[PDB]
């Protein structure tokens, strides 16, 4: 199956260049069908269309980027880029590299949220939200992490590397007076499972290049 | 029927195969750098010449699917029996092909995909 | 360029409704037209090209019509994965635009949150700041009132609080609310509580801790 997989800092400091790659795997870019294109989605706003290229390297903008915007092929390399210079807080969006069918865009990478701003990386902290001694016994358990002061955003969490998806609530980021963001994730669990099964939240900021596996126990 | 199923399949083999001899046949006469300048279709009579003989072809390709899409529909509306996962014909080319996508199926033969426009429209 | 337009900006209904989105062109498009849906922290997914043909493997409950400047997007019969954005765009000339977005809720039958409070970590105490966390988990409607409350003292200005996206299979809300104080703060004081109240609750749930106990 065709998938394209984004690439590309999430933070980029105001009138720098931000750039971001698309690589296409399962597939090929040197289609002679396709167009290959990016969307983006700043927070609270519509999508808008930035560009398209064909595998020769002929190219269409949007009228409203096409002074700072290029978009690059490279065949060799199954790949497509996008640089966008002189670049403001208003353009801290989520980014989505497209294939782009002459207009009807039918396959979508996952997407990228690059935040402009002159503050630094700061990977979280990590946190254990135990669960209750008083958990009703025979019956339903809470417990999570509390992922605590980073920037910019995302974290992803996970449980048990993924062993553990039912009952998972991650919560939205809330931004801090700090400047820096927290968010919570938690899990139900059978409250005769706590002291047998071993929980850990996996918790990547990729900013920063942390990786923090927190095991989360009652706490005794 | 499994009858127009077949018929859809081979011609599917047939299309894809095809396709890539006949953008050829335009990228040898059309294709030039990338360099702001005419296509090479505004002028050049081997690529104008080209593209007409592409034009026929895609053309015959349009004429044969709606044929076929006609008997697909007019046997799903005579059978009551299905097979699984095909409401449309394009089902038929997506189980049976490797990567075929109907968006580019459709551009390619409505004369809307990125070869026929980069090479064939001029700008 | 041309500016797209939808209606409405939201709507809520129930599981089997009818569902109707409008797209408006500022000039004619003739059938240049497509229809998105973005699934919680998903990527778009294309539904519908060409204004009426929908793509292989999208559910037959998505339909779209109209040409020239006016188009529909319904959904036949809702169903609780329906909670998305959907977004029409042309392609009629460039540049491509899309439509503001409309965002579909979903309406089922009220249910209370189960609660659950946690003191903070040791390890988060070291470093000087306390944070108390409240989850209201499973619940419908949104509308929920989390009232903090240290040593029967209400509290305000000192909590944050987030609320998932409706579930994708059982159309709940979940919500934290996380109480922030100096750890200096936290050590003056007892018991910690959160009160919830909300529309499936028939008198408030507190759910409490006294620190160190």
């Amino acid at each position: 199956e065709v998938q394209l997989q984004e690439s590309g800092p999430g933070l980029v400091k105001p009138s720098e260049t931000l750039s971001l790659t698309c690589t296409v795997s399962g597939g090929s870019v040197s289609s002679s069908t396709y167009y290959w294109g990016w969307v983006r989605q700043p927070p609270g706003k519509g999508l808008e269309w930035i560009g398209s290229i064909y595998y020769s390297g002929s190219t269409y903008y949007n009228p409203s980027l096409k002074s700072r915007v290029t978009i690059s092929v490279d065949t060799s390399k199954n790949q497509f880029s996008l640089k966008l210079s002189s670049v403001t807080a208003a353009d801290t969006a989520v980014y989505y590299c497209a294939r782009d069918g002459t207009g009807a865009l039918d396959l979508w990478g996952r997407g990228t949220l690059v935040t402009v701003s002159s503050a630094s990386t700061k990977g979280p902290s990590v946190f254990p939200l135990a669960p209750s001694s008083k958990s009703t016994s025979g019956g339903t358990a809470a417990l999570g992490c509390l992922v605590k002061d980073y920037f910019p955003e995302p974290v992803t969490v996970s449980w048990n590397s993924g062993a553990l998806t039912s009952g998972v609530h991650t919560f939205p980021a809330v931004l801090q007076s700090s400047g820096l963001y927290s968010l919570s994730s938690v899990v139900t669990v059978p409250s005769s499972s706590l002291g047998t099964q071993t929980y850990i939240c996996n918790v990547n900021h990729k900013p920063s290049n942390t990786k923090v596996d927190k095991r989360v126990e009652p706490k005794s | 029927e499994p009858q127009i199923y077949r018929w859809i399949r081979e011609w599917g083999r047939d299309y894809v195969s095809e396709l890539p001899t006949e953008v050829q046949k335009l990228k040898e006469k059309c294709d030039g750098k990338i360099n702001y300048t005419d296509k090479k279709v505004c002028k050049v009579p081997p690529c104008q010449n080209a593209c007409k003989s592409y034009d026929q072809w895609i053309t015959r390709k349009k004429n044969q699917w709606d044929v076929l899409s006609n008997k697909f529909i007019s046997v799903k509306n005579a059978e009551k029996v299905q097979t699984a996962g095909i409401v449309t014909p394009y089902d038929i080319l997506k189980q049976e092909l490797d990567e075929f996508n109907e968006v580019a199926f459709e551009n390619e033969i409505n004369k809307r995909d990125g070869a026929y426009i980069e090479l064939c429209v001029c700008s | 360029d041309i500016v797209m337009t939808q209606s409405p900006s939201t709507l809520s209904a129930s599981v089997g409704d009818r569902v109707t989105i409008t797209c408006r062109a500022s000039q004619s498009i003739s059938s240049w037209l497509a229809w998105y849906q973005q699934r919680p922290g998903k990527a778009p997914r294309l539904l519908i090209y060409k204004a009426s043909s929908l793509l292989s493997g999208v559910p037959s409950r998505f339909g779209g019509s109209g040409s020239g400047t006016d188009f529909t997007l319904t959904i036949s019969s809702l169903q609780p994965d329906d909670f998305a954005t959907y977004h029409c765009q042309h392609y009629n000339t460039y540049p491509w635009t899309f439509g503001q977005g409309t965002k579909v809720e979903i309406k089922r039958t009220v249910a209370a949150p189960s609660v659950f409070i946690f003191p903070p970590s040791d390890e988060q105490l070291k470093s000087g700041t306390a944070s108390v966390v409240c989850l209201l988990n499973n619940f419908y409607p949104r509308e929920a009132k989390v009232q903090w409350k240290v040593d029967n003292a209400l509290q305000s200005g000192n909590s944050q609080e987030s609320v998932t996206e409706q579930d994708s299979k059982d159309s709940t809300y979940s919500l934290s609310s996380t109480l922030t104080l100096s750890k200096a703060d936290y050590e003056k004081h007892k018991v910690y509580a959160c009160e919830v109240t909300h529309q499936g609750l028939s008198s408030p749930v507190t759910k409490s801790f006294n620190r160190g106990e």
